[PDB]
RNA sequence: CCCGGCGAGGGGAGUGAAAAAGAACCUGAAACCGUGUACGUACAAGCAGUGGGAGCACGCUUAGGCGUGUGACUGCGUACC
RNA sequence: GUAACGGGGCUAAACCAUGCACCGAAGCUGCGGCAGCGACGCGCGUUGUUGGGUAGGGGAGCGUUCUGUAAGCCUGCGAAGGUGUGCUGUGAGGCAUGCUGGAGGUAUCAGAAGUGCGAAUGCUGACAUAAGUAACGAUAAAGCGGGUGAAAAGCCC
């Protein structure tokens, strides 16, 4: 026989809520990540988002060890020519706290079409609300 | 009932007839021999004249009647291009094509 | 005794050429370029015999792992345990129920489990 | 300066993509003679808005 | 090939492949690069080696019942009804008919019959003991074969 | 209900009524085939490797030679390149019964 | 025994090499004259 | 005979076994250029394929899958001499 | 331009020690197939073993034109060629057949070579690309009315 593949019109994701408050910002992304990538379904299937719509709280809250909250650089270009700009990770959680977990998940994420259709999946805030109380999200422990 | 009328080895490079080959591909008959006319270019007098003739072929050859006909096909294929020469400075000779077209329009009541 | 060589040289050509029927371009229009793509595709189609075989049990793992891993026990644990057990079903099958007959997947972690245990 | 590699058709057609002529959008009706004309602009047979302007 | 020994155009500068002569045979209209001359395809045949080819040959005939013996073979007029008239009676149509001597007569008949030829006994031919469906031989023609191949 | 067995280095997830392919055997159209090795039926037994008991049926429904596969090898460069077409053998076996 | 029916004997008449006629041959492109210096020129090699 | 400039060119009619043998004339390849239809393609990065593969369209004899075209998405992958 | 972990990220997901799992190659094994070499038996079986390759050596073939076989055989009830499709062989290839074509073709076994092309800034022809781009050849200069014409900035007045 032909191994099965998942159909991407008759896969069933699910909805999560998160919360991000005091978990370790890398481990915490990993479990994202592999749950946007479907690799917790026996239907995982490479080329086929089967992965679960994520909603992360208190993106604000999550924690980083050793000294990264000062010491973790953000850097990015913007293309014009000597502009390398950079923030650090207490900077970012200032500004833009959503940031840090979507660019840790997002590094983690297949690169390509799928890896970002992947990441739409993911809906990070940074405080303890969502909108999105008709999706009926089951809390998912990490 | 497909009714033809062709222009073979017409003046103009098939790109430039295309163009407005373009404009009356589906039209009404009427609609066409209208856009045409307003339409400021060589390769409008060439196409007119020959969807005039197609007209008159339907309606002569194979008894269309004219508020019937619509523009079916129209396509331009490449004629025979005209080599010739064109001296360029320092005693370089250039090849000039002159390009020729194949002009069809088809007219039916279908 | 004088070979034109045309009609063999055209049903060369054409033989590369409705191999390259797909190509973008010259690449299934012109001889030249038709006969390296159908010579590349031919490499890798070489290449990619032995390459499925290595993607289908990554694909298989995986899915192993994630039935596995919903069972309670790494794929790492289970392989281990099922060999233990004497079980030879591999991986093509094991991926394929773990799909297919969740129940039966259940069944052979414990018996994996049991083996271990 | 000069290509290194030959454009392709596909290239070509789409430089094109802009080079189709707009067809006259609607002709106007002389409100005396009843002939087609182009807007603002007098008839062939020298009609403009019901007035015979010329000869 | 008819044409001169001037250099197309100069060694270097023009950014064309070198050139030499126009009658270079990667040139259309150039010479032919191995141009064939006249030649000799004769071979040696050792007179032995022919000698038991024909032996070989003579004797598969014998073997395969395509060698026929008679004592006379002859025509009375040169007249070619004659000579098809008496092949179809001997159950014959492609035949070589060797005779001890050359007759005018079943020459002249056999000349307008395609399938049948008429030979001497010196002048068989390994080629025609082979091509020939039937061989008829006279007697004559028998005992001169055989000395001839001893 | 399905079972699992080895036939031709390989294994098969099969039903009865299906036809499977396998490497070819020596036998004739026509001809049933047991496979007395059988790794697992759910109707769960599993086998440790074989379940006690188990056989599947199979009729032989036909032999044949598999689609045509172009191998290509071109050493680039080097002066080389080889070609060799392949047809792989099979036999169709459509499964009768299965009983542990 | 007829002139379509006749073989010449086994092993009697070897096939001439045929250099620059592509890879599969095994005389393709250099024609067993290697890479370059004098041998493998047009009329090149040295004398006795 | 008809359209056209008493054009070019064409459509009929007629000849012929054939005019898609019509004089730019036997056959009529390829590059190259079009018209039509099916599928894909406007958030997407690279030798353009290959391995996997959904969807769509069209055909078919378990009524089923199968075949043909296309090829979203995805692993691998820097032409030839 | 981060830019001295491949990246994300990591306080272990670092390092050291110990141990057991697992992943992982075209390696090895399994199953099916082909070929070389050698045995041991009777060109076949059984069995051992081998099969990455440039220069290069050796072996064996495919196809093309031409000669014989052939005043034969196939062919207007459709040859060659062209174009599809299907089947087929380890390959060069082969076979069948739809359409086109409209008069040639040629088995077999031998024989002979102008016998196979992607390259040579190869040669000839055709056709692309840049591109509907540059340019339309003195910056002495045109305007209007009328005429003729299918059409007039350019011809005639
Ligand atoms: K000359
Ligand atoms: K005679
Ligand atoms: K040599
Ligand atoms: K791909
Ligand atoms: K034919
Ligand atoms: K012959
Ligand atoms: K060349
Ligand atoms: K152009
Ligand atoms: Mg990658
Ligand atoms: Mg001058
Ligand atoms: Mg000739
Ligand atoms: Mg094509
Ligand atoms: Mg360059
Ligand atoms: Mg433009
Ligand atoms: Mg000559
Ligand atoms: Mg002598
Ligand atoms: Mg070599
Ligand atoms: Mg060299
Ligand atoms: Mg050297
Ligand atoms: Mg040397
Ligand atoms: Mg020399
Ligand atoms: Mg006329
Ligand atoms: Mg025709
Ligand atoms: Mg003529
Ligand atoms: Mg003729
Ligand atoms: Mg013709
Ligand atoms: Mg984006
Ligand atoms: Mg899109
Ligand atoms: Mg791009
Ligand atoms: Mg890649
Ligand atoms: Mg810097
Ligand atoms: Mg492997
Ligand atoms: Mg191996
Ligand atoms: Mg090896
Ligand atoms: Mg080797
Ligand atoms: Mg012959
Ligand atoms: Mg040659
Ligand atoms: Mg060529
Ligand atoms: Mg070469
Ligand atoms: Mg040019
Ligand atoms: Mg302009
Ligand atoms: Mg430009
Ligand atoms: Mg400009
Ligand atoms: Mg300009
Ligand atoms: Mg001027
Ligand atoms: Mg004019
Ligand atoms: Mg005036
Ligand atoms: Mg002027
Ligand atoms: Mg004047």
């Amino acid at each position: 026989m032909k191994t099965f593949t998942a159909k991407p019109e008759t896969v069933k994701r699910d909805w999560y809520v998160v919360d991000a408050t005091g978990k370790t910002l890398g481990r915490l992304a990993t479990e994202l990540a592999r749950r946007l990538r479907g690799k917790h379904k026996a239907e995982y299937t490479p080329h086929v988002d089967t992965g679960d719509y994520i909603i992360v709280l208190n993106a604000d809250k999550v924690a980083v060890t050793g000294n990264k909250r000062t010491d973790k650089v953000y850097y990015h270009h913007t293309g014009h020519i000597g502009g390398i700009k950079q923030a650090t990770f207490e900077e970012m959680i200032a500004r833009r706290p959503e940031r840090v977990i979507e660019i840790a998940v997002k590094g983690m994420l297949p690169k390509g079409p799928l890896g970002r259709a992947m990441f739409r999946k993911l809906k990070v805030y940074a405080g303890n609300e969502h909108n999105h109380a008709a999706q009926q999200p089951q809390v998912l422990d990490i | 009932m497909e009714t033809i009328a062709k222009h073979r080895h017409a003046r103009s490079s098939a790109q430039k007839v295309r163009l407005v080959a373009d404009l009356i591909r589906g039209k009404k008959v009427s609609q066409a021999l209208d856009i045409l006319t307003y339409t400021n270019k060589k390769a409008a007098v060439l196409v007119k004249k020959v969807l005039e003739s197609a007209i008159a072929n339907a309606e002569h050859n194979d008894g269309a009647d004219i508020d019937d006909l619509k523009v079916t096909k129209i396509f331009v294929d490449e004629g025979p291009s005209m080599k010739r020469i064109m001296p360029r400075a320092k005693g370089r000779a250039d090849r000039i094509l002159k390009r020729t077209s194949h002009i069809t329009v088809v007219v039916s009541d279908r | 005794a004088r070979v034109k060589r045309g009609v063999i040289a055209r049903a060369r050509h054409k033989k590369i050429l409705k191999q390259a029927k797909g190509y973008y371009g010259a690449r299934s229009r012109v001889y030249r370029v038709a006969f390296q793509a159908v010579i590349k595709a031919g490499q890798y189609a070489y290449r990619d015999r032995r390459q499925r075989k290595r993607q289908f049990r990554q694909l298989w793992i995986a899915r192993i792992n994630a039935a596995a891993r919903q069972n309670g026990i790494s794929y790492s644990k289970f392989i281990n345990g099922l060999k233990k057990a004497s079980v030879e079903i591999d991986r093509k099958i094991l991926a394929d129920i773990a799909v297919f007959d969740k129940v039966a997947f259940t069944a052979l972690v414990e018996k994996a489990k049991a083996a271990l245990a | 300066a000069v290509q290194q590699n030959k454009p392709t058709r596909s290239k070509r057609g789409m430089r094109r993509s802009h080079d189709a002529l707009t067809a006259v959008t609607s002709l106007s009706v002389d409100k005396t003679s009843g002939e087609k004309h182009l807007r603002h602009h007098i008839t062939a047979d020298g009609y403009y808005r019901g007035r015979k302007v010329i000869a | 090939v008819t044409g001169s020994g001037k250099k197309p155009w100069r060694q270097k500068g023009t950014g064309r492949a070198r050139s030499g002569s126009i009658k270079s045979p990667i040139w259309r209209s150039g010479g032919v690069t191995f141009a064939a001359r006249p030649q000799d395809h004769s071979q040696k045949v050792n007179k032995k080696m022919y000698r038991g080819a024909l032996k070989s040959i003579l004797s598969e005939l014998v073997r395969q019942d395509r060698l026929i013996v008679v004592e006379k073979f002859s025509v009375e007029a040169p007249k070619t009804k004659l000579l098809a008239q008496k092949l179809k009676d001997m159950a014959l149509e492609d035949v070589l008919i060797i005779t001890g001597e050359l007759d005018e007569n079943l020459f002249l008949a056999a000349r307008n019959l395609h399938k049948v030829d008429v030979r001497d006994a010196t002048g068989i031919d390994p080629v025609s003991l082979i091509a020939f469906d039937k061989v008829v031989m006279t007697a004559d023609a028998v005992k001169q074969v055989e000395e001839m191949l001893a | 209900m399905y079972a699992v067995f080895q036939s031709g280095g390989k294994q098969h997830r099969v039903s009865e009524g299906q036809t499977v392919r396998l490497e070819k055997l020596d036998i004739a159209t026509g001809e049933t085939v047991e496979f007395a090795e059988v790794l697992m039926i759910a109707n769960v037994k599993i086998g440790v490797p074989f379940v006690d008991g188990g056989v599947i049926k199979a009729e032989v429904v036909a032999h044949g030679r598999g689609e045509k596969v172009k191998i290509v090898k071109f050493r680039r460069r080097k002066h080389y390149r080889k070609q060799q077409g392949h047809r792989q053998w099979f036999t169709d076996v459509k499964i009768t019964g299965i009983s542990a | 025994m007829r002139l379509n029916t006749l073989s010449p004997a086994e092993g009697s008449k070897k096939a001439g090499k045929r250099l620059g006629r592509g890879i599969g041959s095994g005389l393709g492109k250099t024609g067993g004259r290697g890479h370059k210096g004098q041998k493998s020129r047009s009329g090149g090699g040295v004398r006795r």
